[PDB]
RNA sequence: GCGCUCUAAUUGGAUGGAAGCAGGGGCGAGAGCUCCUGUGGACCGAUUAGUGACGAAAAUCCUGGCCAUAGUAGCAGCGAU
RNA sequence: UACCCUCAGAAGGGAGGCGAAAUAGAGCAUGAAAUCAGUUGGCGAUCGAGCGACAGGGCAUACAAGGUCCCUUGACGAAUGACCGAGACGCGAGUCUCCAGUAAGACUCACGGGAAGCCGAUGUUCUGUCGUACGUUUUGAAAAACGAGCCAGGGAGUGUGUC
């Protein structure tokens, strides 16, 4: 798995990671790209609205065949990745959880860094069968920073 | 307070006017990269030089613009060939013993990288006392 | 017989594959194949005196 | 409007080609040039044929395109573009700093370059850009 | 003439940090040689004389890994909607 | 890898503990390339395609392992080599003699003055010149002849006998 690619300062920053999540890696790149710079709280409201379908996530790189969404600004194509989104909410719930347990204002913290990384190969178990297709396996780092 | 290299890092050799003109020539003219043909087109192909053998090779045929082919007319002047840019002739040094016979005006010294900090210190100083310069000196705080 | 212990055979032309002897889908015997014989190896019959 | 023309050339009764050749030369030296009275510029030869050459250039084309000007405004400018490397940076710059105008939109009269004037007294076989354009089907606005 | 493996003789380096790797400096027309910083954490050379399963961009080459293809095709068609 | 927080949770994550080292944390020594995410430098939504070589500009650069470089003047100065002016020809473009092998002339150096992203070098990009891969087949290959998606590793004159 990954390790934090960026360097933070414990006194003014929180951390959070997701490991081997089986979900579209392409959707993650988008979401990350999309929620970076936002506030932990703004991100949550955003992601939930996406899971809803009221807000579309701009697909700028992996957009072949994707139909245009009117709510996308400066761009045209986008979708509502609810699986990948539900997983980012977990990363956030965790990042904001660690936040407060350190006397921080999680919801108001800034997403200084968030990035997805394809990790591949789940790895069979003892008493367990094998991986069917090649579902992508994602890792994702998140660094919350005081405003 | 600041870092300062040990030794005579400013020392310069003394070269006969001719050798100085010649050294100056080499530095002026220089030479072509002489990299392998098309190395920049295919990653698997390394930059290292191999004579172009293709019967139709544009380089092998000397098409202008396809790179200079390695040939003797490209050699450096006898006098300065191998000389460090400073003008010094180098001597590969592994231990204090190796410092014997080295002329501090004619040659500078390069301590094999494999030599450790302990054995370096010995060499570095003894070398200076012999009037020899060390091209790769230890940088200490003074 | 290192590398030669196999009945591997090349399918020949027709499937867009180099004519390389294969068995169970893996290439074998020939020198350029991983696990294939060694073209010009060391020899016992050589006089090293 | 408003073109800080460094030079203003009057095309009236002047050989289009020859003018265009000099305007190109100067523009390639910065010389911001403006050409005046292109409607009155002239090209020698037998009218009937001249027209054909131009009429053909209008028919020529397809999906990709071949935009050929019918106004004397354009005719002249394209003629000039033809004498410059308008695809290269410096070429597009020179061309860009050259404009043809119908009549004269300036105050100062235009100047006539050397060897570009046709002597109407000793020349009966020639044509006016305007006449060509009127033929090409252009809308006379001059 | 350059480079690789291992043997020998002669002679050196390394936990005060070897080999390898990444980035960078110098030399050689060049094969290549060498140095600096980081990594690494235990081995590594030089000269001479030898040894050889000794040098790859190619063979619809072999084996493994990976990218684009693509968040695309398929997950509808069947008298059992 | 105890304890604590989070989580539906023996998951995972945060905090933390061990050790010289956890980027030695379980298919765990080192950890290349292809390649992926994030990001820094250069380019960039009016413009042209063997992707470069050699020249020369922009912009960018911690130290180290390179230390040069710019301008004034002056010295030296191969081949080449004048302007102006004086006289003399040519219908004319222009030429001849003289001034003169003079002034000039690449490289190199000396004095004085200057540069520290500053010189080299490196990354990217701009301009000029040249330029339709590579290998093979072929009289002729950029070929609408044949081979390869990319990278790493593997991959082809060897032994005996005799001459
Ligand atoms: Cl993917
Ligand atoms: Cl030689
Ligand atoms: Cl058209
Ligand atoms: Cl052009
Ligand atoms: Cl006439
Ligand atoms: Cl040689
Ligand atoms: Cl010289
Ligand atoms: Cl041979
Ligand atoms: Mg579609
Ligand atoms: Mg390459
Ligand atoms: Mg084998
Ligand atoms: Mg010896
Ligand atoms: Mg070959
Ligand atoms: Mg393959
Ligand atoms: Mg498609
Ligand atoms: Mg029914
Ligand atoms: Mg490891
Ligand atoms: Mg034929
Ligand atoms: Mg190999
Ligand atoms: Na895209
Ligand atoms: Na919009
Ligand atoms: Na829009
Ligand atoms: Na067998
Ligand atoms: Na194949
Ligand atoms: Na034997
Ligand atoms: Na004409
Ligand atoms: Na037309
Ligand atoms: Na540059
Ligand atoms: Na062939
Ligand atoms: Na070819
Ligand atoms: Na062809
Ligand atoms: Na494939
Ligand atoms: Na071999």
């Amino acid at each position: 798995g990954i390790s934090y690619s960026v360097e933070a300062d414990p006194d003014t920053t929180a951390k959070a990671m997701l490991r081997e999540r089986q979900m579209s890696f392409k959707h993650s790149k988008a979401i990350a790209r999309e929620i970076k710079g936002k506030t932990a709280g703004e991100a949550v409201d955003y992601l939930e609205a996406v899971i809803e379908g009221d807000q579309p996530v701009p697909f700028k790189q992996h957009n072949s065949g994707v139909g245009h969404k009117s709510k996308v600004d400066g761009w045209d194509a986008g979708r509502y990745p609810e699986k990948a989104s539900k997983a980012f909410l977990d990363l956030l719930e965790n990042a904001v959880g660690n936040a407060d347990h350190q006397g921080f204002d999680g919801e108001a913290m800034t997403i200084k860094h968030v990035a997805a990384h394809k990790v591949g190969e789940r790895k069979p178990r003892a008493m367990g069968r094998a991986s069917a297709w090649n579902s992508p396996q994602v890792d994702v780092e998140l660094i919350l920073e005081e405003p | 307070t600041e870092l300062q290299a040990r030794g005579l890092t400013e020392k310069t050799p003394d070269l006969s006017d001719e050798d100085a003109r010649l050294l100056t020539q080499r530095h002026r003219v220089g030479k072509p990269q002489f990299n392998r043909q098309d190395h920049h087109k295919k990653k698997r192909v390394s930059t290292s030089w191999r004579k172009p053998r293709g019967q139709l090779s544009k380089q092998r045929r000397g098409i202008k613009g396809k790179g200079d082919t390695v040939e003797a007319g490209f050699r450096s002047p006898t006098a300065v060939r191998g000389k460090h840019p400073s003008g010094f002739e180098e001597v590969r040094v592994h231990n204090v013993d190796d410092l014997e016979g080295v002329d501090g005006d004619t040659e500078a010294v390069r301590i094999a990288s494999k030599v450790g900090a302990r054995k370096r210190e010995r060499i570095e100083e003894e070398a200076e006392d012999a009037g020899i310069r060390v091209l790769n000196p230890t940088y200490v705080e003074v | 017989y290192a590398g030669l212990r196999t009945p591997a055979e090349s399918f020949g032309s027709g499937r867009g594959q180099a004519h390389v002897p294969k068995l169970d889908g893996r290439a074998r015997r020939v020198p350029q194949a991983v696990k294939g014989r060694s073209a010009h190896p060391p020899k016992t019959e050589k006089d090293r005196s | 409007a408003e073109f800080d023309a460094d030079v203003i050339v009057d095309a009236r009764d002047c050989i289009m080609g020859r003018v265009a050749s000099q305007v190109a030369e100067q523009a390639l030296d910065g010389e911001t040039v403006a050409v005046v009275n292109a409607e009155r510029a002239v090209i020698t030869g037998r009218e009937e044929q001249i027209v054909e050459k131009y009429e053909k250039r209008v028919d020529i084309g397809n999906d990709n395109g071949y935009f050929y000007p019918k106004r004397p405004d354009g005719i002249f400018k394209r003629t000039i573009r033809g004498m410059l490397p308008h695809k290269k940076q410096r070429g597009r710059e020179a061309f860009e700093s050259v404009r043809v105008y119908l009549g004269n939109p300036y105050d100062e009269d235009g100047e006539v370059l050397d060897g570009t004037s046709l002597d109407r007294l000793s020349n009966i076989k020639f044509v006016t850009l305007g006449e060509i354009s009127e033929t090409l089907g252009a809308n006379k606005t001059w």
